[PDB]
RNA sequence: UCUCUGUUCACGGGAUUGAUUGGCAUUAGCGGCGAUGAAGGACGUGCAGGAGGACGAUAUGCGUUGUUGUUGUGACGGUGUCUGAAUUGUGUGCGGUGUGCACGGGGACCCCUUGGACUUAAGCAUAUCAGUAAAGGGAGGAGAAGAAACCAAAUGGG
RNA sequence: GAAGUGUGAAAAGGAGGAUGAUGAGAAAUGAAAGUGAAUGGAGUGAAUGGGGGAUGUUCCCGCCCGUCUUGAAACACGGACCAAGGAGACGACGGCAGGAUUGUUUUCCGAGAGGGGAGGAUGCUGCGGUCGGACCCGAAAGAUGGUGAGCUAUGUGUGU
RNA sequence: AAAUGGAAGGGAUUGAAUUGCAUUCCGAUGCCUGCGGGGGAGUAUCUGAGUAAGGGGGCGGUAUCGUUCUGCUGAAGGUCCUGCGUGAGCGGGGGUGGAGGGGCGAUAUGUGCAGAUCUUGGUAGCAGUAACAAGGAAAUGAUUUGCGCUGGACGAGG
RNA sequence: CGCGGAAGUGUUUUGUGCAAGGGCCGUAAGGGAAGUCGGCAAGAUUGAUGUGUAACUUCGGGAGAAGGAUUGGCUCUAGC
RNA sequence: AAAUGCCUCGUCAUGUAAUUAGUGACGCGCAUGAAUGGAGCAACGAGAUUCCCACUGUCCCUACGGCCUGUCUUGUGAACC
RNA sequence: CCAACAGGGAACGUGAGCUGGGUUUAGACCGUCGUGAGACAGGUUAGUUUUACCCUACUGUGUGGACUGUGCAGCAGAUC
């Protein structure tokens, strides 16, 4: 099926899973999915059931035309920083503030269901789920799947799905 | 109300199956079919050059002609048995 | 983080290269349907079956003969529901109440009837396209034609 | 009145994931448009280009192509992006040019009545001319032969 | 004396916007002078813009006949890097791929694309936007309670 | 018929609580068509029973002309 | 001076504070007129016009309130250009 | 009535702002003209007003304390 664009090192401290053709939203999902790298695999799960209840947000930073406002995503700012000689010249750098949120929720357990296979996959290579860090996610599009609507003088127009792939790679940082 | 709202009153069927050639074209209040001419004891001159393909020799099962070419290739001998009356 | 731009890996789509039990052309033979019920149509047939193909109540096949031991097959003969010219009819010959023949299918090429307009004339009406297309009737492996009430003006041909 | 051909020599085998097995090979090849992940550089200037220099920029020059037109950057028309397909070829008859083979070539004037000696032929390639669908795509119409009163209009039989 | 705030090109300038001068200087792809390339010319040389249009010399696709080579010790195609040519284009190297591919002379052409509101297929931005759905409840729900108004038969059509 | 009820039949159980501007409606001091091409739109009259009814007129009409009055609940009387 | 009159907002009277409107009267009428039918309105008209009473958010000049949308969430998820 | 009731420009400012009375294809009447089909800048009556969710402009809003200085931009009272 579908191939890791990850290289794997020490291939004894890895876990892998997948899902293809999954039929959820590809632009939702990409969003849900673009802070968990660098996560321990127990937070990110506690992380994903704290958005369905609706007490921590998703920031949503590419596909965001027309998205509404919270105070939940300040939590995602980025700080104003000094970038010290670019190419031998110190230059200064603003900041973002986020402002922008939602709570996608059916993203969110397509997302937990990946996570669980690779917390069982760990069991039988024998290392500790408690251990683990996320260092790979990568969300891609799918072939699309066809449908149709009525429009006002009889007319017809396309009425789609858009699915998509997830992978992801878990480590041990020994 | 000359779209939608008269479609609604299109329930009456004048055709039935033709006994001859098997379409819904026998128009009944006529007595006629219209793709083959039935009861005209010959049949109707097709209405397009397509139409010539659609329905002629060859195009069903030729039960009999094709017995026949058989025969014609060794002179026509017939049932062994009868071939002494003859 | 976002926008633009290098690099590497993974997608998305089906171009390109190479194949082909298919198509297309020219040439040589043949041109083999029907009241002894055709072409076409409807419905059926396998122990376990829908499509297609094959087959007809002798139904997913029977007999004879060749080759086989196989899911077996070739060449020839028999059977063929209900329909359809579809006729237990209509017309007509020979007889004197018996027994024949015609009808439908196909029509590229052939014989007979009927018969356009687009188009060209830098316009358009005679003219042209053209006695051609379309329509109808009648035949065959071809058909039609054919043995001078001819051509001519030589030392005549046939 | 369509669209749709390809696992392999062998099924030796797969089809949620992961761990694996078989095979020469995971399995026809797999471009562009467009996208995701990581990592390097730059930016708050529409972008892109040429000269001259350089591991981005700093100086100079530079309005969007095709087309009709006296005249287009135009408040003239076509063009969101990529692949593949896409338009002066063929026949007949004549002329000329270049080339090949051979050369012992010629039925004249005039309406007629009458009068009376003066190098071509057969192929091959190209260009100009005419008729052919005639460089490619495009009318409003005309004619021949057939289909319809299940919508709707009028008459008539029989019901509500 | 005129209708958005505005123009000796601008900031400015009392001569840096007037007049008269030249003994200095700057400034083209034009001129002179040394090399290189093309085309003419009677061979010591002379001469290069160009739409419509016409002529000469070259590069490339697919095949035929005719000659001459290469591929499983890894061909074509495809991708990145690199050499040669004024150019059309032609070579080599490393991955991928798993079966064929070329040079030279004459000959046959359905012989070269950015456009035609071009044809067919695939794909972006717009945009997670417009539009639509979320029907009163009771941890449970064959029990309790709240709301809406068509309900039951024959024909056509399925 | 309208305005309300039966019978039979249909129906769910973790979206928000309501800025501007829209669609469909309600109430308004004093004035009373000054609005507008134009009383467009809205407001107004409305059932029944006594009373009272003009010009004109094809003598049939006009006519419910116009204009004025009465109306609930309770307890009784009179007629057939 | 009419759904027929160019000149033309004809001239006189009447309705208003004010009348290119309406009605009455006048007539050399660009170009009225007799089944091309002329004159004429009882009854009838979702026909075209002008005025009176009544009534009012039409307006002076706007205010406040209701329900559904919009604003905010989850799911499904186009098009024009 | 008034202090006074000046004159003009902005795609003869302004229809994805409205309205649709003029003009206003297809129905109809009258007058004049034409043998006729029809004609008239002659009169009369009846006659569909589509789409923003994109870029910019403009209005607010957001872009991370407390007390203040000083530059720039806006600018209001008029008449009896
Ligand atoms: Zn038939």
């Amino acid at each position: 099926g579908i191939k890791y664009s990850y290289e794997i090192h020490d291939p004894s401290k890895a876990v892998k899973a997948k899902i293809d053709n999954a039929k959820v939203s590809f632009k939702k999902t990409r969003e849900a999915s673009c802070t968990l790298r660098r996560r321990k695999v127990l937070d990110a799960i506690q992380y994903l059931k704290n958005v369905i209840a609706k007490t921590e947000c998703v920031p949503f930073r590419r596909y965001n035309r027309g998205c509404g406002q919270t105070h939940q995503a300040r939590k995602f700012s980025i700080p104003r920083r000094e970038i010290v000689k670019a190419n031998g010249e110190k230059k200064i750098k603003k900041g973002h503030v986020q402002t922008r949120g939602r709570w996608p929720k059916k993203s969110a357990e397509f997302l937990i269901s990946v996570l669980e296979n690779i917390k069982e996959n760990a069991e039988t290579k024998g290392l500790d789920p408690k251990d683990l860090v996320i260092t790979h996610v990568q969300v891609s599009k799918a072939p699309k799947i066809f449908g149709r609507t009525f429009r006002a003088h009889g007319r017809v127009n396309p009425f789609n799905k858009s699915p998509c792939h997830i992978q992801m790679v878990a480590e041990v940082l020994g | 109300s000359k779209g939608t709202a008269s479609f609604g009153k299109k329930n009456k069927r004048n055709t039935e199956m033709c006994r001859r050639c098997g379409r819904q074209s026998y128009h009944k209040q006529k007595n006629s079919c219209s793709s083959c001419g039935y009861p005209n004891p010959k049949m109707r001159n097709p209405g397009s050059i397509k139409a010539r393909r659609r329905r002629t020799i060859g195009t069903g099962r030729m039960r009999y002609m094709k017995r026949e070419l058989r025969a014609a290739k060794n002179g026509h001998k017939g049932d062994p048995i009868l071939r002494t009356l003859w």
